[PDB]
RNA sequence: GCUUACGACCAUAUCACGUUGAAUGCACGCCAUCCCGUCCGAUCUGGCAAGUUAAGCAACGUUGAGUCCAGUUAGUACUUGGAUCGGAGACGGCCUGGGAAUCCUGGAUGUUGUAAGCU
RNA sequence: GUGAAAUCGCUGGAGUGGAACCGGAGACAGUUGAUUACGCCGACGGCGUUGGCUGCUCGUUCUAGCCCGACAGUGUUGCGUCUUGCUGGCGGUAGUGGGUUCGUGGCGGCUAGCGUACGUCGGUGUGAAAGUCGACGACGUUUCCGACCCGUCUUGAAACACGGAUUGCGGAGUGCUUGUCUACUGCGAGUCAAAGGGUGUUAAAACCUUGCGGCGAAAUGAAAGUAAAGGUCAGUCUCGAAUUGGCCGACGUGGGAUCUGUGUGUGCAGCGCACCACGGCCCUGUGCGUGU
RNA sequence: ACCAUCUAGUAGCUGGUUCCUUCCGAAGUUUCCCUCAGGAUAGCUGGAUCUCAGGCAGUUAUAUUCGGUAAAGCUAAUGAUUAGAGGAACCUAUUCUCAAACUUUCAAUGGAUAUGAAGUUGCAGUUUCUUUAGUGAACUGUCAACGUGAAUGCGAGGUCCAAGUGGGCCAUUUUUGGUAAGCAGAACUGGCGCUGUGGGAUGAACCAAACGUGGAGUUAAGGUGCCUAACUUCUCGCUCAUGAGACCCCAUAAAAGGUGUUGGUUGAUAUUGACAGCAAUCAACUAGCCCUGAAAAUGGAUGGCGCUUAAGCGAGAGACCUAUACUCCGCCGUUGCGACAAGGUCGUAACGAGUAGGAAGGUCGUGGCGGUUGCGUUGAAGGCUGAGCGU
RNA sequence: UCUUAAGGUAGCCAAAUGCCUCGUCAUUUAAUUGUUGACGCGCAUGAAUGGAUUAACGAGAUUCCUACUGUCCCUAACUACUUUCUAGCGAAACCACAGCCAAGGGAACGGGCUUGGCAAAAAUAGCGGGGAAAGAAGACCCUGUUGAGCUUGACUCUAGUUU
RNA sequence: UCAGAGAGGACGGAAACCUCUCGUAGAGCAAAAGGGCAAAAGCUUGCUUGAUCUUGACUUUCAGUACGAGUACAGACCGCGAAAGCGUGGCCUAUCGAUCCUUUUAAUCCUGAUUGUUUCAGGUAAGAGGUGUCAGAAAAGUUACCACAGGGAUAACUGGCUUGUGGCAGCCAAGCGUCCAUAGCGACGUUGCUUUUUGAUCCUUCGAUGUCGGCUCUUCCUAUCAUUGCGAAGCAGAAUUCGCCAAGCGUUGGAUUGUUCACCCACUAAUAGGGAACGUGAGCUGGGUUUAGACCGUCGUGAGACAGGUUAGUUUUACCCUACUG
């Protein structure tokens, strides 16, 4: 007998895409071999972020791509992302953004190949920059869902800001009781 | 069950010390106390007002509110299996500067003063850190006016 | 407990004393001599009695030496006494024994066996007051005086003497008497 | 049937199950509960300091 | 070596009896129109300077009580951990480490800061 | 049609002392395999590894005894401050010399399991078949060890706690509505489109089709209602709860995978994703509170 | 009443709840509830993972602190309580014995905090706060310098979803009620429940030690006359019992006694010859073994047989026996890491208990559908049963 | 003397009503917690919630005398039909597996476990010690936020009735 | 400056009031207990309403929810003080209340949606009316005519632990015994034994272990009544007592009572005590207890209750295994 704990022998990971998405598995294939060899945390990123869940890889803005791409020294670096690239309907101008992206929306597409950019794949990415070299990384907000509203401390508690989960909104639908101090109490 | 209420079981413990009844001495109210302080935590039953609590009696502090006459301070409580850092308004005549801390911040500043004063000489960094006492080393003893004693147990007697 | 453990005891002569301290630079240096199976022992009875004798404990002491003590002539026979304090189930006694034997870590051996067999006392109880060597004419024991005796004769009545590599059973007669 | 029976026997084992957990590092940056006048100067202190 | 005002630690400073007290000072002290307060100029308040160290106060004295410090008590009492340890049990000792307190004995009897002054 | 299990009869073999069944390990009966080199098995050597038992020999630590000298004593022979013995420390140690302790010591002897730096060799197998050899030996028999009846409630079941005589077949977390999280897929400030219409004859399918609808894109208040752009620099001033103009435009600071530059696995500097911490502003409700 | 239907009425209650391996693995506790056979709640647990690559720890050291229990005290306060002494009560100084709801004093165990980069020094700005006052307080700055400041060990942190549990019981120590209880109620820790294994003849908790499947070696507790693997092994004592004794929990024994025997303590007498009768003795104690005290019902228990210079009691010595424990060797799988152009193979180190419960793998099995691959009156399904394969 | 609406009157009684109680006395017997007759401060008798009697009647409860007897001392014998054996016919209850004991420990009363005592086919007729034997999800007790019959000064209603 | 003590003073005393000394709190502070307090937190007295308006933070219980209570601030307006300062109720630790509804106060407030005015009604904010089972249903009994789901989590009978109580046996001797503690007893104390008493517990059994007594029949234990063999007496003998080895063998017939017990009559060697699921109901009986019928007394308004009395009230199955008998 030997006085050692099992509970945290196993860790959790993610060694291949959950996805069947045949594309996905031969990205993940290419990227695995590439941060193998290379030995680059780059590719150890990138990989990751491939075998990811959807839920980690947030949609990511043209604004931010633009803000970016903008900031002294990167306007010629090329923009890395795993999340999909959307269209920004409060951008009026879209300097010259080269992107790597597993998808890009067909209005980012347009906005970003008129303004004279280049969007390719994360096969081109790793042709281009084996190692990740003059590489902007970056993803969208991932604490940004309706879902992650709702968590945190419970609703009912002090200092509390968690959004509680209602049929409806309007006066009648938990507004009374521990909300408000006429009534009983608030929190 | 026991009682709830604030002060139960505290008979001895918010007491007075033997003949030190009566006035509270000025040095107490005297005694400067800034935010970040570490501070001993001692109910005097004198003071009814701004007690701390018998949980925190003995327990030291952090000071992160100067009021007029209080401070507020951050101690750990154990609850469970976690420790919350409690915040509680004390007034002055319950607290007591620690030493433990001003005890690090002299050998922080002996060191820094060494440290300095030896690279500034040309000398080599000394040590600077704390050692557990080393065994003893080897020496010599002298008999000389000292010579041994044979020493036997005693038999037992009978002590009426 | 504390156990005689192993036969002929060995015998120990350690010195000690107090460490010394600003109040007191020069400290009493204390020799005892200790019966024990072994040196670790010998340093553990040592501070057990000089801790009993005197306010000082192994922490606050050192040994400043340890050596073993061998007997000068094991070539001779001698009449030990021994002055030992020891506690019954009821109260403590101090008990005179003598014995018989070439060594006095034997005689004391002796002494520790024959206490644990007349009066069930185990090492732990018993301590050792003195032990020395008695002249023919002052021993007070009769089983020690009646080998005092120059003339001294006896034969070995009923000798039953048990075979060692043989078969359990044989057709040969066993004899007990030898004249 | 009495059913009362209060014990507090293994729950010092279930806290240390999964290690006591100190307080952390950043609690005492936070100005909460600070004197509501000393908040306000710090305000107006910071409001103003020229960063060049 | 001192006095006064304001203090810090709050008897090593307290309490009892007694001796001494240079100079400043403190104090007692004289008066009660006025301010002020009382049954009462006793207290409090006001105007003074004849007189006194009598008291307070300060220093000193006591095989003084108290207080404080140290030794002894004592490696004792008690106690962490160990034993297929002894004992019917109550309990007891051993191993491994911590480790007191009375009685009793001896010593000490305020230290000191700011400001003003005396010698 | 097929024709199971429980249960039962016959023939042959074998066991059979107050249960029987069962696990582990052999043996027997039985079943089955078998192409000089090679297969299936054994023996003796070598080597690797882990050992088990048992001796000598050097030294090391602490120490003598024998031997010599004086003194003190006496369990004392032979014939009395005698002698011979013997003992005790004390002082010597030349020579001789054993105990005790172990060594980052030296040299051997016997022998085990596992594997194969590998050798020396025997059994068997190359048409059947018989024999021989090898392996199993399973609900057969016999031995040695172990062995209480399952399911369940229970702190506790082999229980003098309950269900269970035996066998076959059937037999129990499902459907749907509504939420939430998680995984995957498509598109993405959009997405899905309903009823419906048009078409479709392998026509209940598939395909086409939406000023409008659901959810999301804006919150807050009971409501009337109102409804989310500031940072920095420089001015005028009735120096205040004022005003003006440029530049920048989604705020500041700290930590931040990565990236960039530069020194020597490591250091420094710069731009910083997500996220975290500490603040700042903006919208709405409300208290205080002014005026322009 | 009976018949059908509402009706598969509801049940916090009883019973059942059907394939295999792998990994992790509890609770009977808090709070609220017409709540006490039940729920919700926190705790304990599983899974998904994600962000990173030094700050933590059921352990110590240093420094500083908290406490009023053990001990101590009442010739110190309060409350009891005996006796006299010096000046019937009274005073003085004493004295015997005490306190869960007394205490001057006060441990051991114990609790907490701190032990550098989120730090130390300066310089140079802000404030409407604070001060008579740059006087302070705090903050700000791509400010300048300094560079890791006890031991040991070790990767750390975050979020979400959810199960079972919410009758406990036992033991060393402390402890309340009770005469006690295999009784009732608590504190710390460890266990059983959930757990097998060696030993205690037998046993949920005792001693040893925790578990893949095998082998060799060595042991723990326990043992070595036969059951029964290991000595009638070696040394010294004690014990005779007309059923002696014989090994933690443990399976009852006391007060009081013995001129049985063995050792010790003390006090005397005795060779100027001690006790008995016309050369040691006497007396009182003490503690080992043995004996009396010691009575229950089916026949029976050191486990049994038996054992008497033991095979008993006590102190010891060599050797030997024996675990699922330790070391090494092989194989299986899990975990971590890694190599290789692969939903895979391989290497490598450590690891492998499990009830309730949670996940993963299943070229485990069954019946359909859209497809695909084939077999069949030269014999499919179904049924009975030898050679093999797979944990 | 306190006190009530009235303070149990006539009667009757250790009663089918008296706890103490096997009340005390007498009667019955050798012997009586029994019977009967008396006594009555009656726990808690009592007058149509009827009191006290009462001839006749009673498959009503109780005590005694006589006759009678196998109820008994103390059992025995006989008869019919069973059981028994045979021919024919032929079930059921129950069944975890099974059936020798002592002690131990264990869920505190074992057929199984440990240590001992032991242990030899196959059967017929009896037997009622054990199988904590079988019959039945204890009709006793408790729990359940499960019922039902009945009652009322429980809560909420209602037919009917009066105004 | 208190409690109290000492010493003085007409009536005045142990106790009225006046005076002086001493007085570490030995008093008082609304209440229980405990802390705290001496130019005060106590007593006397002056003035006052901070027991006011407002929001956050925190402590206590704790899930780190709510209420309640409290703490330290911040803003307003005030009270006392010469001022520093103190003050959000009581020196501190208890003294209390959700939703809905009603009611009141507040804005020169919002809404009544065909346009407006005024009533009326409804809203936003803060209080009060109360849930004491106090995190907060609206609530009387009986069942013996009873029922259902369960419970050995829980009682009544046995068994298990304990032995207070019950029974039995010892040690020291103060006394009894004409004298004499021990013939035989033995107080005050004290040590044990037993489970044939009754209790305590709740471990087993509630999908049932048939619950009193008697009859019948075995066996076992003794703490020995009788008999055998003995020892000691307050043993000269019918007789009687104590003790030892001793359960081999006996320990009866009856009246009353359901009775176990109890009591009496008689004989007898003796009329000993107990166990075996308080031995023994598929062995009996059914007198009692213990369903449903019925009567009385007391209790209850009543249904009904009563270890109070009384009467009547179904006692099933072996053919299986073992044991035993042949
Ligand atoms: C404040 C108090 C309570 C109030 C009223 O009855 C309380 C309600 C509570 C509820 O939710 N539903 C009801 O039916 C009653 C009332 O009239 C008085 C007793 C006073």
């Amino acid at each position: 007998g030997i006085d050692i704990n099992h509970k945290h022998d196993r860790v959790a990971r993610r060694t291949a895409p959950k996805s069947e998405n045949p594309y996905l598995r031969l990205l993940s294939k290419l990227y695995a071999f590439l941060a193998r060899r290379t030995g680059e945390k780059f590719n150890a990123i990138v990989l990751k972020r491939l075998r990811m869940s959807r839920r980690n890889r947030q949609p990511l803005s043209l604004a931010k791509l633009a803000r970016a791409v903008q900031k002294a020294g990167n306007e010629n670096k090329t923009v890395v992302t795993l999340s999909t690239v959307t269209d920004d309907a409060r951008l009026y101008t879209v300097p010259k953004i080269s992107v790597a992206a597993l998808h890009v929306t067909e209005g980012a597409r347009a906005r970003i190949l008129a303004a004279g950019g280049e969007i390719i794949t994360l096969d081109q990415l790793a042709l281009k920059s084996p190692k990740g070299e003059n590489t902007v990384f970056l993803q969208g907000p991932r604490s940004a869902r309706e879902a992650e509203k709702h968590f945190g401390p419970a609703p009912g508690v002090p200092h509390s800001h968690t959004k509680p989960y209602v049929r409806s909104k309007g006066r009648k639908f938990e507004r009374a009781r521990g909300r408000r101090a006429s009534r009983a109490y608030k929190n | 069950t026991n009682s709830k209420g604030l002060r139960r079981g505290t008979r001895y413990m918010f007491a007075r010390d033997f003949r030190k009844h009566g006035v509270e001495h000025l040095s107490t109210y005297y005694t400067q106390y800034k935010r970040g302080d570490l501070v001993d935590i001692k109910t005097n039953g004198a003071f009814q007002k701004g007690m701390p609590f018998k949980a925190y009696h003995g327990r030291t502090g952090r000071i992160f509110n100067v009021t007029r006459g209080a401070v507020g301070i951050i101690v750990n409580k154990r609850v469970r299996g976690n420790i919350l850092p409690k915040r509680i308004n004390i007034r002055i005549e319950h607290i007591k500067p620690s030493k433990c801390r001003t005890d690090f911040l002299n050998r922080v500043k002996s060191n820094d003063e060494k440290r300095k004063a030896a690279k500034s000489a040309g000398q080599p960094v000394p040590a600077l850190k704390r050692l557990p006492v080393a065994p003893r080393g080897a020496h010599t003893v002298t008999t000389q006016n000292n010579e041994p004693e044979l020493l036997a147990p005693l038999r037992f007697e009978i002590v009426a | 407990p504390t156990k005689a453990l192993g036969e002929t005891l060995n015998e120990y002569v350690v010195v000690g004393r107090k460490i010394p301290t600003e109040k007191e630079p020069v400290t009493p240096i204390w020799k005892m001599q200790i019966f024990a199976t072994n040196h670790v022992i010998a340093k553990s009875r040592f501070w057990y009695f000089v801790s009993m004798l005197r306010r000082v404990k192994k922490a606050n002491g050192e040994i400043l030496s340890i050596k073993q003590v061998f007997e000068k002539n094991p070539g001779t026979v001698k009449n030990y006494g021994v002055w030992l304090k020891y506690d019954s189930r009821t109260g403590h006694h101090n008990m005179y024994r003598e014995y018989r034997d070439t060594t006095v870590a034997g005689a004391v051996t002796q002494c520790y066996r024959d206490m644990g067999a007349r009066h069930r006392a185990q090492a732990d109880r018993i301590h050792i007051l003195k032990v020395q060597t008695v002249k023919a004419e002052d021993t007070k024991r009769a089983g020690i005086k009646m080998f005092h005796d120059a003339k001294i004769r006896f034969p070995l009545p009923h000798r039953v003497t048990k075979r060692k590599n043989l078969s359990v059973f044989t057709t040969a007669r066993q004899n007990t008497h030898f004249a | 049937a009495k059913s009362k029976n209060h014990t507090n026997h293994n729950q010092n084992k279930k806290a240390h199950r999964n290690g006591i957990t100190k307080p952390k590092k950043h609690i005492f940056l936070s100005m909460k509960g600070v004197d509501a006048k000393f908040i306000k100067n710090l305000r107006f202190s910071r409001k103003n300091n020229k960063r060049q």
